[PDB]
RNA sequence: CCGAGCCUGGUGAUAGCUGGUUGUCCAAGAUAGAAUCUUAGUUCAACUUUAAAUUUGCCCACAGAACCAAAUCCCCUUGUAAAUUUAACUGUUAGUCCAAAGAGGAACAGCUCUUUGGACACUAGGAAAAAACCUUGUAGAGAGAGUAAAAAAUUUAACA
């Protein structure tokens, strides 16, 4: 029973870490797109 | 000339260099000489192989034996024996390559038309002679008129379009579904599960 | 075929003159000719006398057609060069080149040691400059040291008997000859021993290799029958005399009995030739110790097939393209299996069509060659 | 010549009839996928054998899971013929540290918020 | 026992030839080439495996890789864990079979001979029996349970 508990905690920790990774990846992709758009907008001056 | 020309055993110009007998020249359904060519009836090759001057001469003898030159003309569409198949010395040490050439034979794949017949004659009267020739033929064949080949093609198209299977040979094979790629042939994407080696399975819908 | 190479009307007419011995390019010739016409520096190992010289020359003629005549100014060196290891091979190459260049504009010349340097360094030989020049390494090195020739004007180099040109006696003179490095280099041979090929890698940069026939030990020609000598050496020459008696049958039928004898040593060749001439055999001997004029006369006679029996030293093992070669006796088996195969390919040099007979004597040092015979 | 062989992109091209036949939608994809072995590690590519090793599939007929990234997608599709995947859903929220213990996997896709001891 | 008497010493003679070579328990660990009076053996050759010293590998994505088909190589990320020099010994190299690719011979053969991929000389269940086909891999006990591969199908000649 403790073994099953430990395996369950393992699967939960893995799922949580993967979820945080996916969320941060989406946030980073949006931030990179926003930075690219801002640089493209600021590269058309002077 | 409403008669079948004689096929020589070898051409006047010979083949100086030795060459191999590749099964791939008879493997697969042939595209050239597949339909009727100035003919209303012929024999479609239902299989692959090589026909020599012996099979061609037997066919010519069986044709000229029973034909009416004023009503039925026959022209052999296949070429003369040209591919050199050799044989080594009898009682020679095993292995060690190839000797001189033995005999010539022209290879024909599946679907080739052999002898085009035409004139004032239908395929129904010559059906018996064509069936005797086909049973005596080197490879498997089928005596088909101009409309019989079209009827067979329409039947095959109907069988293909009326399929009810939840899984098809291409549907698992071209997908490489369940590891049949551990046994699937590299050329298997071409026959679509219809040509297996030297036998030709047109009956598979 | 040959028309796939885009031959010139002079080249096409010369190829038609080569019929019925040339009706289409050979498969090895097909592999060699247009890649050389693509200008790629390469080396080709194939059958001796298989038209490989013609395959190299046709692309060389096409490349020389794209070259200006302004580089052909006086005092300079040629742009098209060929190398041979023997004066006889160089003479045969020059004779073959002079037939094709009769209908062309390329000037063909030959250079070798032991000959008249006044004619070699003549005003219409060295100073007027030629398009095609086949040269021995010694005469070329002497000319370059004496400033009778140059090396910056070359544009297309051919190395015939390149494996023989890779000899330890022959490598140093070739390296001394090695010079604009951007010229198109083509090497021709029968086979490539590995320890010399990396030597080519000393002066190579992304080259190409064209190999013919079996990639294994292509020891046995399918058109050549071979035998193993199951007898001691003591009567073997007598057995060779018996073979000469068998060659007597070959002398009877008119089926040509041109016999080429392989002898390892020039003095041994001289002793065997004195024995054979004593034995009432029409034998002529060529060796590296023979006089240059005597060797030239003997080579002309063999080209005319005047002497049905001819002995050859280590100078004359490979590269031979002799018409009517029907009898080949390794009186001495070659010390190299490559040398034995090259002597074998020297006979029947018309191609896979002209047949011939091969008999090789077996001695004790050649006992280990019996495994090579396997 | 057996090899890791090319397969068409149409194998990963879904259909609206397929998305109805499956339980999937074109929008809002799965957040994490699950995998299992139901085929032998034997009798496939050794490259694919180490691929299943990379998948953490040294057990078999046992559950495992990963984040279904496009790289993970290609890795799974490399060994797809031997393996099975599942839409490793979670209708409730993700497991907080307060609820760190009581979790499980119901094979239709459920991740349990609290697998208590009494029925409904 | 005469094809060269017998015996003792020399003689533990010599051939690379066969065979047999003794109790236990943990860690790792199976097929590439070249020489050789040589294929019944050995040596250069690779792999290992270990001991020490030094930080990225395997799976890949773009570009790229030639003139006379499958493809393959160099190859950012992804997931996952080991990789480079210095050393010691042994040990394989005479592998079998199967799917693909060629060469020979009858396009006979448990025939030959080179490239790719497996397993195989090593467990268990099933195909009737099972070196090779399918599943399955790796440690013990329980008198639970789920599951995998899993027993062949089949018949006809009517006609205006
Ligand atoms: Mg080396
Ligand atoms: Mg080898
Ligand atoms: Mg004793
Ligand atoms: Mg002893
Ligand atoms: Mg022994
Ligand atoms: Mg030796
Ligand atoms: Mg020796
Ligand atoms: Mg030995």
């Amino acid at each position: 029973q403790l073994r099953r508990k430990a395996e369950r905690e393992t699967f939960a920790r893995r799922v949580v870490l993967l979820s945080q990774e996916m969320d941060a990846g989406l946030q980073a992709w949006q931030l990179r797109q926003q930075k690219l758009q801002e640089e493209q907008r600021k590269q058309e001056n002077a | 000339k409403p008669k079948l020309r004689f096929i020589e055993r070898a051409p006047l110009v010979p083949k100086v260099r030795r060459e191999p007998k590749n099964l791939s020249d008879i493997r697969g359904p042939s595209t050239e000489a597949t339909e009727f060519t100035e003919g209303n009836f012929a024999i479609l090759a239902l299989g692959g192989g090589y026909l020599h001057w012996g099979h061609f001469e037997m066919m010519r003898l069986t044709i000229n034996r029973s034909m009416d030159p004023k009503n039925m003309f026959a022209i052999w569409r296949v070429p003369a024996p040209f591919k050199p198949i050799t044989r080594k010395s009898v009682g020679h040490r095993m292995g060690g390559g190839k000797g001189a050439i033995d005999h010539y034979v022209t290879p024909v794949k599946a679907g080739r038309l052999v002898v085009e017949m035409g004139g004032r004659c239908e395929f129904e009267e010559v059906q018996g002679f064509l069936d005797q020739v086909a049973h005596k033929l080197p490879f498997a064949a089928k005596a088909v008129s101009r409309g019989t080949l079209e009827k067979m093609r329409k039947d095959q198209e109907e069988r293909e379009r009326n399929n009810q299977n939840p899984w098809t040979f291409e549907r698992i094979a071209t997908a490489n579904m369940l590891g049949i790629r551990k046994v699937l042939s590299p050329y298997d994407l071409t026959h679509k599960g219809k040509y297996w080696g030297k036998f030709y399975m047109p009956k598979r819908v | 075929s040959f028309a796939d190479l885009g031959l010139e009307p002079r080249v096409l007419h010369a190829l038609q003159e080569a019929a019925p011995e040339v009706v289409q390019p050979t498969t090895v010739q097909s592999s060699t000719i247009p890649s050389l016409l693509r200008g790629r520096h390469v080396v080709c190992a194939a059958e001796t006398g298989s038209g490989k010289t013609l395959s190299y020359l046709l692309p060389l003629l096409q490349r020389l057609l794209g070259q200006p005549s302004l580089d052909s100014l006086p005092i300079p060196a040629p742009r098209g060069l060929v190398l041979v290891p023997s004066r006889e091979l160089a003479q045969q190459v020059r004779a073959v080149a002079q037939p094709l260049g009769r209908s062309l504009g390329l000037l063909v010349r030959d250079l070798e040691g032991g000959h008249g340097m006044r004619r070699i360094r003549l005003q219409l030989s060295r100073q007027p400059s030629a398009d095609v020049l086949v040269a021995t390494p010694g005469a070329l090195w002497k000319a370059l040291k004496s400033r009778l020739i140059s090396l910056e004007q070359l544009s297309f180099l051919v190395l015939d008997e390149a494996d023989t040109l890779l000899d330890e006696s022959f490598l140093e003179l070739v390296d001394y000859i090695l010079f604009n490095p951007k010229a198109q280099l083509v090497l021709v041979g029968a086979t490539f021993p590995e320890g010399v090929g990396q030597l080519l890698n000393k002066v190579a940069s992304p080259d190409a290799v064209t190999t013919i026939t079996s990639s294994k030990l292509h020891c046995i020609m399918p058109h050549v029958k071979q035998t193993f000598l199951r007898l001691k050496g003591a009567d073997k020459v007598a057995e060779l005399v018996h073979i000469l008696k068998h060659r007597d049958r070959a002398e009877r039928t008119g089926p040509s009995g041109t016999v080429l004898v392989f002898c390892n040593s020039s003095s041994t060749v001289n002793w065997l030739g004195y024995i054979l001439d004593d034995h009432k055999i029409q034998h002529l001997r060529l060796q590296g110790q023979m006089p240059a004029l005597m060797r030239v006369g003997i080579f002309q006679s063999f080209q005319k097939s005047s002497r049905d029996i001819l002995l050859c030293t280590d100078i004359a093992s490979r590269g031979l393209d002799s018409t009517g070669v029907e009898l080949v006796v390794n009186y001495d088996f070659p010390p190299t299996l490559q040398d034995y195969i090259h002597r074998a390919g020297r006979v029947g040099r018309v191609g896979s069509e002209v047949p011939g007979t091969v008999i090789s004597f077996v001695t004790h040092p050649w006992d280990v060659s019996l495994v090579q015979k396997i | 010549k057996f090899t890791r062989s090319r397969i068409p992109e149409k194998v990963f091209q879904a259909s609206p009839e397929d998305h109805e036949k499956y339980g999937g939608d074109p929008q809002n994809p799965h957040k994490l996928h699950i995998v299992t072995r139901i085929k032998s590690t034997r009798r496939r590519p050794y490259w694919e054998k180490d691929i299943i090793k990379m998948l953490g599939l040294e057990k078999a007929h046992t559950p495992q899971v990963h984040k279904n990234i496009p790289s993970v997608n290609a890795k799974l599709k490399v060994v797809k013929h031997l393996i099975r995947i599942k839409p490793l859903k979670l209708p409730q929220g993700l497991p907080a540290e307060e609820n760190m213990s009581n979790t499980c996997l119901k094979s239709t896709g459920e991740l349990v918020v609290q697998w208590h001891l009494k029925p409904v």
